[PDB]
RNA sequence: AUAUGAAUUAAUGCGAAGUUGAA
RNA sequence: AAUUAUUAUAUUACAGGCGUUACAUUGUUAAUGAUCC
RNA sequence: CUAGAGUCUAGUAGUAUGAAUACAAUUAUUUAUAAUAUAUAUAUAAAUAAUAAAUGAAAAUGAAAGUAUUCCACCUGAAGAGUACGUUAGCAAUAAUGAAACUCAAAACAAUAGACGGUUACAG
RNA sequence: UAUAUAUAUAAAUUGAUUAAAAAUAAAAUC
């Protein structure tokens, strides 16, 4: 049996709740949020562990 | 059953939802017409119609009730010769000379194919709509649209009460007393079931017991809205227990225990094959 | 071992009627397949009237009692070709080089994954019920399969002698 | 070829030959091909989608059946043979550039062809189809590479913020070690892990307008005296280079920096060499793919019969 | 002879709700 | 005289109803509520 | 039905589990011989019955519906149709050969459970 | 030669009240 599945992550997330009506929100940009943290004045996203490259010969996958 | 099987035909044949806000009775399409003569008084929806009859076989179901219609017939001889012996006269686990037997009925009335009733109709449909047709109203007041009385008339003193199918449509209890006028009184303390009351009375207000038929139709729009989150509900109920599987089966840890991991993946499948066939 | 190594696939999952006097009951039969891809497999079967989770559920233990080890060569093809007639299906199976994609009926598809046959190309004459096919299936590659270990000492002869020649 | 539409929808999350932040999500929440629970037309169909979506997401699906080898090459373990499905692709160019890292996607690395910034044996190459030969040598342009492996340039708006920002920020680190200098540097060496001229050495800086140094900006250039950015505008040390000039590598390039084994690159030219087409090997393929063997193998099922 | 048309005419196919026999 | 009570007399909310189960839920094997005069 | 004879003869006509070869485990009966001294519960054969293996969709077959070889005849969804037309013989009757268009997603076989029958009995 | 910047307010199209999304799709910038 196939269904149209929409590509929820697999693992656990913190999904919405009640929103405000003009939110206009999907839980997978939630789930994008949360994997990326929080964005910092310079576009950047430093509190990821991908951000930035590895500088050690040890390649972050 | 009977009354589920009448009350089918009357809206398939009616259809009371193509015709709202049409009080009265003017005859409906099905070059073809047909109104109803009795015991109906509204061509609108029946307000005691639930939709399955094993619901009345429930527990919740104990106090719903139907447009049945009693009378009284005198035996004759085989009948008193026949209903004799223990096999048939006895409680099966005072004898009478008469039965009184249970029935549903419907009656359709056909317009005669012509110039005239076909315009006849559509004239009456265009420009007199009879208006909404309030709860203790007597529709056009002439024996097509009064009131008929569902249930036997419950009299005390002074005072008769009677439950009606209402031109309006809703079931209604219309009191009369002695007070509102004699001759009235006099006419409704001799008022039956199965007869049409045709006249004011001082409180006509709706009949809300056994209304649940309202509540029921409530629940199964209920379930057909929510019938769409239970899919959608389950899908998400069996990933997370196949997502949690994977994880503790990919890491291998195997807290769950064989035979309920193997449970889970019956669950799995058929699940699966269920909603197969729920499409057909 | 059974739960982490074993792939369980469901390969018919059907509704068979016993109309009996006072109405039709509907039973749930189901088949399934369980192999380690690892050279072992087998097939089990479940009758359930209530739901088809305990059928699949029976199926599941069945397949696990029946499980069986299967001849390989080389642990991706089968030995020869095996031609045998199951029931009224007729099952011709070709060994096939390695690279070669599991070109054969879908049940069969279904048994070699579970089984761990890499390879292999085959067509289905007669009938077609995938109940039979899966059956005669898995008996055409035990019992119709000999290794060339075997084939060689009841020849009496060395694996070197009764491997093939290089022709081009 | 296919016009880009709606490549790294996260409803869809098919991976893409791509370093894009979005791409790295879908990566990231996909776990693996579900191929449970589905007839085998439906298996087919899904591993077509996800293998399709990464290997020649341009490709026009009746060119990619006209290119497709059914006949594949391979030189304990197990060798991964049908993952060797794609491996036809590798070598033409796009493909080779963005394997390369010479650019962030294989549309961006068509881009580069197009745009006459690659050459192939030191002919200008403009067609992305062209197939390279082993031992063929290609190199980019590396002003167009250093693009492709780093951040985006901002605007001088942008980047006037940011350091509005950064001299907000600064002065209010300077303040609080004015206050507070003693326990300031011991807890600044607890995160490294005393002398009262070290707040003394510290030299505020002036706000700066957004309104007057609109449009000015060598005003602005020596308008900033940051001790880290001194005398240019964040990002823009020469505004004139393609890409954030103080070079820094793009955001979100640990996951994909994937080293392939088919070729031999030399980051400091820009240039790469075509050693073979991608051979699978026991336990080993050079195929660099996202998917596993079995949806490979369900691929190359569906492309041998053409979807039969 | 190979075709093309024909008053007159043979058989049979379908379907509409039915009508009649009891093979 | 003001207040508070009590006691009458008015005062209207109302009391009253062997009215309702096609008026329900409890309780049991009458009560509350809803409505009606 | 046709002629010749005094009812008979002479007729026309041609309807209403293929053959052969090689091989193939038992048991129990018979059956026919061949012996050896009724007994060897005698051996060699064929007929009958239940099997094994094998075959089959099964029923069932089980020394053939099995394993193989060779020759012939026949079949290609149902209905139209063994119909029409033509020819062949026949005084004729009939027979042989024998389509096509249209319509449909059917149709059929073995077996399973059922309710049905004046179907059978038998009981309670 | 600091750097997980934090606070407020304001708005926020279609559908929907969360695993219901359209949608990185638009715009904007390089
Ligand atoms: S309750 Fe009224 S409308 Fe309903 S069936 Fe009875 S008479 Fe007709
Ligand atoms: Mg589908
Ligand atoms: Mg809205």
């Amino acid at each position: 049996f196939s269904r149209r599945r929409i590509a929820y992550p697999f693992y656990p997330f913190k999904k919405l709740g009640r929103q405000h009506p003009k939110k206009h929100d999907t839980n997978l940009k939630t789930a994008m949020r949360q994997f990326l943290g929080p964005k910092n004045y310079k576009g950047e996203y430093v509190m990821n562990k991908y951000f930035t490259v590895p500088t050690n010969h040890v390649p972050n996958y | 059953m009977g009354f589920e099987i009448i009350a089918r035909a009357r809206q398939i044949t009616l259809r009371p939802e193509n015709f709202p806000d049409e009080f009265g009775k003017i005859p409906r399409p099905w070059n073809y017409f047909l109104k109803v003569i009795a015991p109906c008084p509204h061509q609108r929806k029946c307000p005691l119609q639930v939709g399955n009859p094993n619901f009345y076989t429930h527990k919740e179901g104990k106090d719903l009730k139907f447009c049945n219609f009693q009378k009284s017939i005198k035996r004759p001889k085989f009948s008193i010769e026949l209903k004799k012996g223990k096999l048939l006269a006895t409680s099966w686990d005072n004898g009478r000379d008469y039965e009184i037997l249970n029935y549903s009925y419907l009656i359709f009335e056909r317009s005669h194919k012509d110039e005239n009733t076909l315009k006849e109709i559509k004239k009456l449909r265009n420009e007199n709509v009879n208006g909404k047709y309030d709860i203790g109203s007597l529709g056009d007041d002439t024996q097509n649209s009064w009131p008929r009385i569902i249930n036997d008339p419950v009299k005390r003193k002074g005072h008769v009460m009677m439950d009606l199918c209402a031109p309006s449509g809703e079931l209604e209890k219309w009191t009369v007393s002695r007070s509102f006028s004699k001759q009235i009184y006099h006419d409704a303390r001799k008022s039956k079931k199965g007869d049409l009351w045709a006249s004011a009375a001082k409180t006509q207000i709706k009949g809300l017991g056994d209304l649940n038929v309202k509540k029921f139709h409530k629940l199964e729009k209920e379930r057909i809205k929510q019938l769409k989150k239970e899919e959608r509900q389950k899908a998400r109920k069996a990933m997370e227990s196949y997502n949690e599987l994977e994880d503790s089966l990919q890491f291998d840890d195997h807290q769950f225990s064989n035979f309920e991991v193997m449970k889970k993946l019956s669950t799995f499948h058929g699940n699966d094959f269920l909603q197969h066939v729920n499409r057909k | 071992y059974i739960t982490r190594k074993l792939t369980m696939k469901p390969l018919v999952m059907k509704r068979v009627s016993n109309q009996t006097g006072k109405g039709k009951i509907a039973s749930f039969y189901a088949l399934v397949v369980v192999g380690d891809k690892n050279g072992m497999v087998g097939l089990g079967e479940g009758k359930s009237r209530e739901e088809m989770s305990k059928a699949i559920f029976k199926a599941h233990w069945d397949a696990v009692r029946n499980l069986k080890e299967i001849p390989r060569y080389e642990n991706r093809t089968i030995y020869g070709d095996i031609d045998f007639r199951y029931h009224g299906v007729k099952l011709h199976l070709r060994s096939a080089k390695p690279g070669f994609g599991l070109r054969v009926n879908h049940v069969i598809f279904e048994i070699c994954e579970c089984a761990g046959i890499k390879d292999l190309s085959g067509k289905v004459y007669k009938s077609r019920n995938d109940m039979n096919i899966a059956k005669g299936t898995i008996e055409a590659f035990t019992k119709a399969q000999k290794t060339l270990d075997e084939v060689a000492l009841g020849r009496g002869k060395k694996l070197v002698d009764v491997r093939k020649v290089y022709y081009s | 070829p296919r016009k880009a539409n709606l490549l790294k929808s996260l409803a869809r999350g098919r991976v893409r030959t791509s370093f894009n932040k979005y791409n790295l999500f879908n990566l990231y929440k996909k776990g693996g091909v579900d191929l449970k629970s589905k007839s085998l037309y439906q298996q087919k169909w899904t591993a077509k989608q996800e293998t399709r979506a990464y290997h020649g997401e341009h490709l026009t699906e009746k060119r990619w059946q006209t290119v497709f080898k059914p006949k594949l090459d391979s030189v304990i373990k197990e060798t991964p043979f049908l993952l060797q499905t794609f491996a036809v692709l590798e070598k033409r160019l796009d493909f080779a550039l963005f394997r390369a890292m010479f650019a962030s996607s294989v549309r961006q690395a068509r881009q580069f062809i197009l745009h006459g910034n690659v050459r192939v044996n030191g002919v200008k190459i403009k067609h992305p189809s062209y197939t390279l030969k082993p031992g063929d040598m290609f190199s980019v342009k590396p002003d167009k590479v250093l693009e492709a492996l780093g951040a985006k340039k901002p605007s001088f708006q942008e980047a006037l913020k940011i350091d509005k920002t950064q001299i907000v920020l600064w002065n209010k680190y300077v303040k609080e070690a004015k206050t507070e200098p003693k326990e300031v540097w011991e807890k600044k060496l607890e995160n490294f892990e005393f002398d009262p001229k070290w707040a003394k050495n510290l030299k505020y800086h002036d706000p700066i307008k957004l309104s007057e140094l609109e449009g000015d900006e060598p005003k602005a250039r020596k308008l900033i005296n940051l001790p880290w950015q001194k005398n240019y505008v964040y990002g823009r040390q020469d505004p004139k280079k393609p890409f954030f000039t103080p070079w820094k590598p793009r955001p979100f390039l640990s996951p994909f920096a994937i080293l392939p084994h088919h070729l031999e690159i030399s980051f400091k030219t820009c240039h790469a060499v075509y050693l073979r087409d991608p051979v699978a090997r026991p336990g080993q393929s050079e195929v660099i793919s996202p998917f596993d063997v079995p949806v490979h193998e369900r691929a190359y099922m569906y492309y041998l019969r053409n979807g039969k």
